[PDB]
């Protein structure tokens, strides 16, 4: 229920950045390396909630390169994994800073 | 058919006893927390004062 | 021949009995607790839950047409969903509701993201071509008056670059599908920046930051290249996610209407229950036909089984002093003809007047004789009332029988204009000596085809039809019909 | 009518839940004097170790 709670994502916004931000990339390292047709679906929605509650984390996600990992995971054969990655990748480019 | 007045005494009185019994039996079986637990409170008060004379 | 005979419920059979009772359509639920407001009718919280799904269904039927999706019908009266299934519906209804509300706000932000980055991308090629500070975009139609004003108020100068972009782009509301042009505002002065920004907003130009240094322009051009195609990917991937659930909704919304609309109807009758009194059992005071007392009771016996309840519901009979609402055959080619009444040369002159007057006397005779059979079916103020009853029948039938004389005289109106119409058809067109058989008879026979029906059958026909209603209403229904009336209004399906 | 046989029936359902709210409101004070029987009894529970140590 913490992954779907709006209070959990709003309060623990900078909790990923205060924890030596690669710990947020440790969620991305688990999402990129492992397949996990049910467990990566939680990894997709938690990554978008970090981007929604922190626009500067989009630069941190671009630093870790998780956007290309989420784009490649969007073409997965699983239905719920592709649906969760579609909501996450569209939230990843919602702010649109200049390149 | 005149049995509609009897059908009232047949089965609407059955709704009387099910709320009579099975709601009071929920109350009557609540002595595990209102008679056993409340007995467990006052025996500590007797064991509070027996641990001076012992 | 109705009865207000009482009907009892037990609130475990309050849905499945009433729903199958509402799957028959012979019942006239009557509210007998009028001393209560429109709220606190035992179910106000749950009828809003049906209304919230109604609000979601009236919203989702609108957005299903803006994407222009064909709608499945498969027209059949379905099974009414139980309150067990009701909580499972709001999980499914709000899933479609929250996804489609999010996407239309997300796709519009994504489309705004897509056009802005393509507008920024096209200025990177044209300026790096010209190179080998303000950069911005303006449409072609406003560029000659822009540089005329830019030369005017800046008035030192800014060395303007004019270069037109290719095939038309579109910012969402301004501007819709126009080919624009780039410009270059170097000027090196950093004071005239204020004096050009007012002009850039006055001509409504869209400006973007350029990196201004060599080989970082091509660096960011490679960056926005990979950003746009990923944005182009997810834009259609939201769209194929969109259309796959529109057609999933297109197989749903037609039957999903009559699920909750039947539920909202029977729950409104669950508000119409007796007085919400003192136990977990209900009463219903309905109007019911004597010819259908058995069929609604076996349906009531059917309804208690569908919930799985072990106790059948009963039906008490009684008698009171209220309205006995009417009920009859209601046949198909008898439906429209009943609804109208429920809304409430010298020799021919002497003969047809008196025989029609006796015919109106015969119509009044059959009408006044029906009053005696209706009276057999069931002092100071009685004198003044029956005086108004009798002498308004006395002078009244004279005006009735005078209005029976028109139906021969309207036929005299029918006869005379038909000859004149006829005269034109037989005389002006056909009695032409040379050029008759072609264009002359064709326009006159068309007048004999089209102009006679609007005059003799449309307006003369409707007036006598409206006269025949007056012969029925004020001249025939005034003899036996009391004219009070009260309709049945059974609990219907749609 | 059927409502007249039902009105006295519901009062029969009403009284059987009424006294269950009363005998559960009587026994709770009775538990306070049944768990106060222990002071009359566990003075003898102290008497075995009064006799064991003696």
């Amino acid at each position: 229920p913490v992954h779907k709670s709006e209070k959990f994502w709003r309060e623990n916004a900078a909790r990923l950045n205060e924890k030596n931000y690669e710990l947020l990339k440790i969620l991305t390292k688990l999402l990129e390396v492992s397949d996990d047709p049910q467990v990566l679906a939680v990894a997709a929605h938690d990554v978008g909630e970090y981007v929604r509650h922190y626009p500067r984390g989009k630069r941190v996600i671009e630093q870790l390169g998780g956007k290309q990992l989420v784009m490649n995971h969007m073409h997965h054969e699983d239905q719920q994994v592709r649906y969760n990655a579609l909501l996450a990748v569209q939230k990843l480019m919602v702010h649109n800073w200049e390149y | 058919s005149d049995a509609d007045v009897q059908k009232q005494i047949k089965h609407m009185m059955a709704f009387i006893e099910q709320e009579a019994n099975e709601k009071a039996e929920e109350i009557d079986a609540k002595a595990e927390e209102e008679f056993n637990i409340e007995k467990g409170r006052l025996v500590q008060t007797q064991r509070l004062k027996i641990m001076e004379y012992y | 021949e109705m009865t207000l005979a009482q009907l009892f419920l037990q609130s475990e059979a309050a849905y499945c009995c009433v729903s199958e009772l509402g799957e028959l359509g012979k019942v006239q639920f009557r509210d007998l607790n009028p001393d209560v407001n429109v709220f606190q009718r035992k179910f106000v919280n749950e009828v809003r839950r049906c209304e919230e799904m109604d609000r979601k269904l009236r919203f989702v039927e609108k957005e299903i047409r803006k994407a222009n999706i064909p709608i499945m019908d498969t027209g059949e009266n379905p099974e009414v969903p139980f309150p067990r299934d009701m909580i499972d519906l709001e999980a499914n209804f709000e899933k479609i509701e929250n996804e489609l509300k999010e996407i239309n706000t997300n796709q519009e932000a994504l489309k705004r993201n897509f056009l802005e980055l393509t507008e920024l991308k096209f200025i990177l090629r044209k300026t790096q071509q010209f190179f080998d500070f303000v950069a911005g975009v303006i449409n072609r139609e406003r560029i000659p008056t822009f540089e005329r004003m830019l030369w005017r108020v800046c008035r030192g100068n800014v060395f303007l670059r004019q270069a037109e972009i290719e095939n038309p782009l579109e910012d969402p509301v301004t501007g819709d599908y126009v080919h624009k042009s780039v410009f270059i505002i170097f000027f090196q002065g950093d004071q005239l920046k204020n004096r050009v920004k007012k002009i850039c907003e006055g001509f409504r130009a869209s400006l973007y930051p350029c990196p201004e240094t060599p080989q970082e322009r091509k660096e960011m051009a490679s960056g926005v290249n990979t950003r746009i195609d990923d944005l182009q990917m997810v834009l259609n991937q939201t769209e194929d996610h969109r259309q796959r659930v529109l057609q999933a909704a297109a197989k749903n919304i037609r039957v999903w209407f009559i699920k909750v609309r039947k539920m909202k109807a029977i729950y409104h009758t669950l508000n119409l229950c007796n007085i919400d009194v003192t136990q977990k059992c209900l009463i219903a005071e309905v109007w019911c036909p004597v010819t259908d007392l058995d069929s609604i009771q076996f349906a009531l016996r059917r309804g208690t089984e569908h919930s799985g309840s072990t106790v059948p519901s009963i039906l008490n009979r009684m008698q009171t002093n209220q309205t006995p609402p009417t009920y009859n055959k209601t046949n198909k080619f008898t439906y429209g003809f009943q609804n109208i009444v429920d809304a409430y040369l010298t020799f021919l002159n002497s003969f047809k007047m008196k025989m029609s007057v006796i015919l109106g006397i015969i119509h009044m005779l059959f009408g006044v004789s029906l009053s005696l059979f209706n009276h057999t079916y069931f002092f100071g103020d009685t004198m003044v009332h029956q005086a108004i009853h009798t002498i308004e029948y006395c002078l009244g039938c004279i005006s009735n029988t005078a209005s029976y004389l028109r139906l021969w005289a309207l036929s005299l109106a029918h006869a005379q204009l038909s000859e004149v119409l006829w005269t034109m058809v037989i005389h002006i067109g056909l009695k032409v000596k040379s050029l008759a058989g072609g264009l002359a008879l064709f326009f006159i026979f068309a007048a004999f085809a089209t102009l006679t029906v609007a005059i003799l059958l449309i307006m003369e026909g409707l007036s006598a039809f409206l006269h025949a209603l007056r012969l029925h209403w004020v001249e025939f229904q005034n003899k036996f019909y009391s004219g009070t009336g009260f309709k049945f209004l059974p609990f219907s399906f749609e | 009518q059927g409502i007249q046989q039902l009105l006295q029936a519901e009062k029969r359902a009403a009284e059987k839940v009424a006294d269950a709210r009363k005998r559960k409101a009587r026994r709770l004070k009775q538990a306070k004097e049944e768990a106060q029987m222990e002071v009359d009894q566990y003075r003898r529970e102290r008497e075995q170790e009064f006799q064991s140590k003696q």
